[PDB]
């Protein structure tokens, strides 16, 4: 249920819309996994 | 969706290469938790106890004993919707448009629908990650005409009940006071019981320039930046204390800790930003789209954050 | 006169109903005129009757070009009226 | 089409819920037959035949006979569109305002589709309603600002060339004078061939409280219902009299035979509320949408209808 | 307001308008105190035909 | 895409209808070149060489020699696009207006979307064709209030730096004078290598009457027709010579040849009528549609056209 995913089709404007909110959070969860804070 | 609508597609094509903010790296991950709503409000309900007098002393008979009162609390977040418009070309007029390298009418300024979309959700991106800060929204550099907004609708930088301090005029060059307002707040600062967390600071380039000198004879192998980070990990139980600059505040100090218990974010799902289905037509070649976003969702415990403004003349 | 409330583009006789551009709306178009004395560049004021006549003109109306005329009495101009005067 | 407009598929799924027009019950089943125009005119032929001289006798031979004529009749029924528009929700807008208790907006006076729609259909059918009974089209309850209609468009109170009896103020409540002026027109009543016919009578409700009074030197075992359907039944042969209130009736008394032949009843098909395809969207979540509904198309036969008037000033 | 004919153009249409109400039923609480005589005092108050002074 | 929409459908299955334009017989096959454009221009270069002055003889020894001298001309055509609007009936509501024979009402002038369409097609092409022809845009018989149009867009009448003759108007019937001021105009033609090419006359109605009249003591079996076929032969090295009558032109004649290395037309490829996708809906029957069309492209080297003009004032 994200636009990252290749195979999801959507079908309407507001699964289109879900997808967006659902890929914002995932790229927002990469950004915090990938995060390397400067300890000094 | 796509076969029909070949904006949805552009959007799903083009999303991926939007930037992201830059107001995640002031948060950690679970200060940060998304809510389903749009427009309107949320609340919650706090408990709190107090003393009346002095204990009574139990000698002898006595009817008439010290009382231990109660109070309630309700805390309200506001939440906003807010809307753009933005004009682009028509799908079927760009191959009357591409240029040897590029697409779109430089006389008229007209771009293709991806390229101005992509601008127009960096543009608000930006004035999300102001608002988030500053906790005004304003397009002008003097931070004046500012959009009314409803209460309860709050930034980091202008959140009530918080520690204040005012390096003086004379001083605005002077490390070591500026430095000395820093411990008077830090001083006055009230973690409590969620001391052992990690601190955070948000300085501007300017003061970060005069951090970064060694601390005064001058200390070798010390700076400014040391000893504060070691004044700071004395009251956060010896934890993490990052810093950052950001050249949105101007002559601000900003340290708060990074307990979701203390200080928590609560943005709606839909705050970034999010195409419209509407899309205007016409006979002509130019069209219109409409770009969402939803502001609001910062909650903090009162006297938990430090703002340090460094009044210059 | 003072009274204007718009003006008729279109009609129905069967309902009995007029099609109406409203005042506040800019119009271009062929109305009629009382006579075949309004040239281009001229004020126009509608009378009593509705009739565009030649110049105290509450709206401004500039005819576009001479009256034509196709009945005897029918005197069509093109006229574009765009709000009120003051 | 239900997969593409979500506004048709709820159409379908609540066009049961309204209810149908209490017109049903003032007419025969073959007094109502529907037509296929939305707005314009239809005309409809009746042909007569005559005898021009007393029969001729067919004894030996003869080559002069009597003759039949024949002659011809023309009615024009006219026939007019109207429309209302209704604003409700956006449809990917209701999630956003379907609360657990009801789904709508109760500060800005937002519904669903569906519901607004029934409820517009109710107010259209109610309207077309006081339309078929009275002739009229008007809002006010004093029934003026009346919308003006088109020739050849009457109703049951307004039909030209029928009966009409006028009850005095000063006996406004006098019952014995009442059903002299009905009487009256009775008598005055012509039908023809056609009289053995049931008849109708619609009244309003102090008319009906009226008529449960026992008939009068008061009297018993008998009301002025029953006198009423006695004199009724004295020039239908002996028919069935049917009774109705209405609360659209101020002080008349209608009556009227359920004949075909006589009175009839040719509304177009599209006389009911019907939604147009025509839905106004915006970026906003508030759309709008049309309801069309065609009146006229009462038939009657002159000196058929008998409306009493009870005047109260 | 009056319905509008559908004739030739036209752009502007009556309206129906909606509203909603909403209806509050309160309630209340009530109490009242009557005196009476102890269970165990009963015995010194029985008499012939009757209980109580 | 004709299984969604109806319009389109309809414009493929009456396009054929259209006549071809009349402009088409004023130019030869090889004359008329398609380009891709909607709005701009299209230049080209062209190289010329001149004598600087007398030359110089080469005696005994010498350094300064005369000079050629090297010119370049850049020739630029400017194209426009324009735009109609016409109201048509509804696919929808056609079946309401569909009498026995005619389709549309007659007293509101409304008519179905292919009708319309051929009707404005054929409108357009019409203008299109005078366009060509006189280099003006005008819808009054008079001439005035013609369309301001980009510079470098011309037509065959209105093109500069060419032969123009002027017959006087007291020589209005004199055929004698205005075959002198052809003739001149002949004479004064500059065809250089490209002479042995067929040329094309076209002349008004009253033009076309007054050569048939016998050459002038009337000649036998000789016409002022047959003297200008001979005159325009002699200089065309005795190639075709077609003449045409254009109710467009009035007392106006136009000399050109039929050669693509003088005279080329090289409008764009969308210059003919073509649909817009865009289509104006609304609540009752009546819908608008929008018509575009390319003007443009029309390009003659100087001095080979002869343009005669008979002052009739």
């Amino acid at each position: 249920a994200s636009l990252l995913d290749s195979n999801f089709v959507p079908i309407n404007f507001t699964e289109f819309v879900q997808a967006i909110s659902n890929t914002y959070k995932q790229r927002r969860i990469q950004f915090y996994e990938n995060l390397k804070r400067h300890k000094r | 969706l796509f076969d029909e609508n070949y904006y949805a597609k552009a959007v799903a094509n083009i999303i991926g290469e939007v930037k992201d903010p830059i107001m995640y790296k002031w948060f950690s991950p679970d200060q940060i938790e998304d809510v389903d709503l749009q427009m309107g409000y949320q609340k919650t309900v706090k408990w709190d106890a107090f003393l009346n007098a002095n204990p009574t002393t139990i000698a002898n008979e006595v009817n008439t004993i010290s009382t231990i009162g109660f109070s309630s609390e309700v805390v309200r977040l506001n939440y906003l919707k807010l809307q753009y418009k933005f004009r682009h070309l028509k799908q079927t007029s760009e191959k009357f448009y591409t240029s040897d390298s590029y697409i779109g009418d430089i006389n008229n300024n007209l771009l293709p629908f991806a390229q101005a979309y992509k601008l127009a959700s960096s543009e608000i991106i930006k004035l999300i990650n102001h608002f988030v800060l500053t906790g005004t929204v304003s397009i002008q550099k003097d931070g004046k005409n500012q959009k009314r907004l409803l209460p309860n609708m709050y930034g980091l930088l202008n959140m009530p009940e918080q520690i204040k301090e005012e390096v003086a005029s004379g001083d605005k060059d002077k490390m070591d006071k500026i430095f000395e307002k820093i411990e008077a707040g830090l001083s006055k600062l009230e973690l409590g019981d969620e001391f052992s967390t990690p601190m955070m600071v948000i300085v501007d380039p300017a003061t970060s320039l005069k951090l970064v000198k060694p601390y005064a004879a001058a200390s070798s192998c010390e700076k400014w930046e040391d000893v504060l980070i070691q004044t700071i990990k004395a009251i956060n139980n010896r934890e993490d204390v990052y810093i950052e600059t950001s050249n949105l505040l101007k002559h601000k100090i900003l340290i708060y800790p990074l307990n979701s218990e203390l200080i928590k974010f609560k943005p709606s799902k839909y705050m970034l930003p999010t195409p419209n289905e509407q899309v205007d037509k016409d006979s002509t070649d130019v069209a219109h789209s409409y770009i969402d976003f939803v502001l609001g969702g910062l909650l903090a415990t009162r006297k938990t954050i430090l703002q340090v403004n460094i009044k210059q003349s | 006169g003072e009274d204007l409330y718009g003006i008729c583009i279109d009609i129905d006789e069967f309902s009995k109903t007029a099609t109406i551009v409203p005042i506040t709306n800019n119009f271009e178009g062929y109305l009629v005129a009382k006579d075949s004395t309004v040239k281009v560049k001229d004020k126009l004021i509608f009378n009593k009757d509705g009739a565009l006549e030649k110049v105290k003109a509450t709206i401004n109306a500039t005819a576009l070009t001479d009256a034509k005329q196709i009945s005897n009495e029918v005197y069509l101009v093109k006229v574009a009226v765009f709000g009120n005067k003051a």
